[PDB]
């Protein structure tokens, strides 16, 4: 039996990727209570009329 | 990656992090053996499926090693040096793991509680909580040639089997254990547990059990909990609403 | 400085429509409070005494009110004070069950 | 990819604080979104005495 | 390896060892600077050769 040190028995591992995303995100969920709109300036002004 | 921030002045630079986790593999060993006189001078065919039993016994040892693994989840450590059933996973404000860890409870117990216990895990994502390696496909041998050693000094026929494999944990957000009795309100109380983890910076992790993994000696509570479509909750009968939600896996502990 | 630098922005922001088509109601999940919030909305006019035709369409809760809200709108008979009775806003509203993501 | 995910994140993280925190932030017609006070003048002018 | 002996009788499982050893590598720097009109009028080519 060889007596190997500490090291190079540690070294002796293959390296595995099956973690690589970590843990996904929550669902993406905004869409149906959110109204989508899109600004081209500084900012966006709304004006309605009453009844 | 750090949360977007509103950006005021100029860029302040932050950091991550990256964690690791190791599990080793171990040998295996099963032989037993027969004289060739005995084994050649049958004619009822009775010492023939040595073979097959060699086989069957061999591929066994998955299960068994898995479910071992699960039991003995509150001693065996995980990736972030805690126990995989611990109540003190540390959680940090930050993305890059540092600041004051707050910390997050993995199991839900009951006062006074003496019996088996019930866990639920989330087998939905791309990684399982529990892992199963295998280093070198299981071998069977069976000693039976006229110049071999054994057989030219003993007269003597051996048949061995030998493996080398393991299996370890994964993810502690994906599995809760109930250290109480298979009810209603444990049963969603796990669930709520599980659902309520987040990792590090506030992140919000969408996690939603899939099965429920019950000892052989709670098949009844499960199946009268899990399959009932009308049961009582507090003296009255209701729909079930979790029934179909879950899937029930009574494991003999292979 | 030998350093490989990662950045992203983005321009984006949030605000509020009308105040109207929305309640909050800062109580337990039961049939009395939602059906309390409904009517509620559904009381609500413009200026002038205009009638406006309101009522909710979602529900959104946090991930800690998921036992309450499958218990009342996911049950097709559920208990009404210690009897069995049918369950009458079932398919009526649209659960969002929000972890604030 | 990570930073990508991050970015992605983001509509959901600032649309629903915006329904958790509306008891705070001001709406169109001055108070708070979510409130107790939220004006309806008896003309459609918008002038007479809130209820 | 074991020293080789006189073969009498069966052999002998003598035993080995193995050793390691380690070496971190460090980073320098050095950098002066010239002013561009002071390089850009190099019609002798005296700091050309400062590669």
């Amino acid at each position: 039996m060889i007596v190997t040190p500490a090291s190079i028995k540690a070294l002796m591992t293959s390296w595995r990727k099956d973690f690589q995303g970590g843990l996904e995100d929550a669902p993406s969920q905004y869409n149906k209570i959110a109204m989508v709109v899109n600004s081209s300036t500084r900012s966006n002004t709304y004006g309605w009329l009453g009844k | 990656f750090p949360t977007l921030k509103e950006w005021v002045g100029k860029r302040t630079i932050q950091q991550m992090e990256a964690h690791g986790y190791s599990i080793a593999n171990k040998t295996f060993e099963g032989t037993v053996g027969i004289s060739r006189d005995d084994f050649e001078d049958d004619n009822l065919g009775i010492y023939a499926p040595i073979f097959q039993e060699m086989g069957r016994s061999a591929a066994v040892q998955p299960d068994e090693l898995i479910f071992k693994l699960l039991k003995d989840g509150f001693t065996q450590p995980c990736y972030d040096g805690q126990n995989f059933f611990d109540k003190e996973h540390p959680v940090y404000p930050n993305v890059d793991g540092t600041g004051s860890a707050v910390n997050t409870s993995n199991i839900v117990e009951q006062d006074s509680f003496s019996g088996l216990p019930f866990y639920l895990l989330d087998c939905s994502r791309a990684v399982k909580p529990l892992i199963f390696q295998e280093r070198r496909k299981p071998e069977l041998v069976a000693r039976t040639r006229i110049d071999d050693d054994h057989v030219f000094m003993d007269n003597e026929f051996l048949f061995g089997a030998s493996t080398r494999r393991a299996a370890g944990y994964g993810f502690w957000q994906m599995a809760v254990a109930v250290k109480g009795d298979l009810t209603l309100d444990n049963l969603w109380k796990g669930w709520q547990l599980m659902r309520s983890f987040e990792g590090d910076g506030g992140k919000k992790l969408g996690l939603k059990p899939t099965h429920i993994v019950v000892p052989v000696g709670l098949e009844k509570a499960a199946e009268q909990l899990l399959n009932r479509e009308l049961f009582a909750d507090g003296n009255t009968t209701v729909s079930n609403e979790m029934k179909g939600k879950l899937q029930l896996v009574v494991a003999d502990y292979l």
